């Protein structure tokens, strides 16, 4: 999962 | 006439957006009264997101680390702490343009306007649902962590989703305003996945009702079905299970159409084994599963906020 | 990632909402420095709609017969003109909420937001495009006129669209903000239809970018086509004409996707003559055209 | 046409  | 899905104004959650700065990494802030709330990967730069101890991370960090920035205006921080995922910044002035407000969890199914924002600065605003899943299909890119989603109810503004991360399938995920995330989720820039999802029955029905109300009736049937021979079917369709609870939600929409609940899940069901034909519903080619009952009753009543 | 029909955040308008009350006749005004644009059609009754001359009607009111509320508070008319198919009110106080703005006049197949409000009041805000017939399907209920349309840049609101009419079809007409309408409609209650409507070739294009750009690709194929195969096709299906210009405008998000625009043509080619059979593109089970290139560019930068 |  990437935080964006 | 017509029958449009929209967002709420978003002029009050406007006036709450602000920037907030740790090192290299920008990211939005929701300013209510003299705090700010955002999400505590904010002060993670470079790869720390791997695996961040954000208790101790955060013991690290100093007041003045954090550049809070409204407008022209750099807002001086005199307190931070955590609330679960997200990071409450203590600032020395109070947000004049603070709304009536209010933190809510929404549940699976439940709509919402987001309102997208990059370094402090809102750029869109669009309608939602919370999947069953517990994700959301949005659209932002990179730096829109910390715009929110809300509803509105009068003149109050219920805050209800912050946003996080993106999935691997390029959906979304993110917390209610209490930093609690909505799913299984975790804020670490590590392997998730979403899980399986469902059509939103419950909305389905409702949107059904709308176009009724509107004049779209084609696909009415003289049967009914009970509860569970509707559910057999649709879960075939990977539609939500239909339950008693949801049933009495639909009633208002029920009561003012004069179509009991389980006759239109029978023109559900037979829309589901047979398709459309050709024909359309409200302008739609698809079943649409984004409009609550309350967002129909809202709409087809011209509700408007003070 | 994600592509959703968004608008344009609608606080800069929403403070500038106003009412304007003519005898038992409520709409919506919009309210920038000194004055309140809204509607002329405030001025008539139920027998004046058939057939109205404004010019008489409007002879027939003094600045004291027209109520303009801010939420709860009245504001004084000091003077008032008619400009077009707009009515210009004199206020005696400056709106401090007026943001830096503009009125422009859109072409049909370029997007807007609007913001339907009743009684001066925001009740939603949706994206909508400009149909090539100049009507807009909207969701408009009694008492919705004097709603706009606009787009933002930077800090500056461009207004480009003010609500007057309902079609019998359903969908909605106006006009810009010095009161000329769209298409060749008239403020007044007799039949009127649209153009026959046709489908944004352009936007549909941008709209398949936006949908490579978020993974959905299996309309794509090996073939090319010319401007004028493409033309042939898309006319049959009722698609406006795509020119030179129209390639042109294409041309960054062709270059971000590394997908050729006539590529791109002769997917779409191919989509319009075999269908879509089942499948669907970033949700949609038909082609969406109520995205422009420039549109596209911004959500997914 | 309905004047809205």
């Amino acid at each position: 999962a990437v935080l964006x | 006439s017509g029958f449009r899905k929209m967002a709420f104004p978003s002029g009050k959650v406007e006036g709450c957006m602000v920037q907030v700065t740790c090192g290299t990494t920008t990211l939005n802030g929701l300013w209510l009264d003299d705090t700010v709330y955002c999400p505590r990967h904010v002060i993670c730069t470079a790869e720390d997101m791997l695996n961040p101890n954000y208790e101790d991370l955060l013991i690290r960090k100093s007041n003045h680390s954090f550049l809070v920035q409204a407008g022209n205006v750099q807002l001086r921080v005199i307190g931070h702490s955590m609330q679960n995922c997200l990071l409450r910044l203590k600032v020395d002035t109070s947000n004049p343009k603070t709304p009536k407000y209010k933190f809510v969890r929404i549940q699976p199914g439940q709509t919402f306007s987001v309102l997208a924002c990059y370094n402090g600065s809102p750029s869109g605003v669009y309608q939602c649902a919370m999947r069953p899943n517990h994700t959301i299909k949005g659209s932002f890119l990179n730096g829109s962590c910390g715009s929110v989603g809300f509803n509105i109810d009068y003149d109050c503004v219920s805050f209800c989703y912050m946003h996080h991360m993106e999935l691997p399938t390029g959906v979304h995920a993110g917390t209610d305003l209490e930093g609690k995330f909505y799913g299984p989720f975790v804020d670490r820039q590590t392997a998730q996945a979403a899980g399986t999802d469902t059509t939103i029955t419950l909305n389905v029905l409702a949107w059904l009702y709308a176009a009724v109300i509107n004049g779209d009736r084609w696909f009415l049937n003289r049967f009914t079905t009970t509860l569970n021979d509707f559910n057999l079917v649709a879960m075939k369709y990977n539609y939500e299970p239909l339950t008693q609870d949801h049933v009495d939600i639909l009633g208002p929409l029920s009561a003012q159409t004069g179509i009991a609940v389980l006759d239109m899940c029978a023109a559900l069901k037979e829309l589901l084994q047979n398709g459309m034909n050709g024909r359309t519903i409200l302008g739609s080619t698809i079943l649409e599963d984004e409009f609550t009952p309350f967002d129909v009753v809202r709409q087809c009543s011209g509700v408007t906020f003070q």
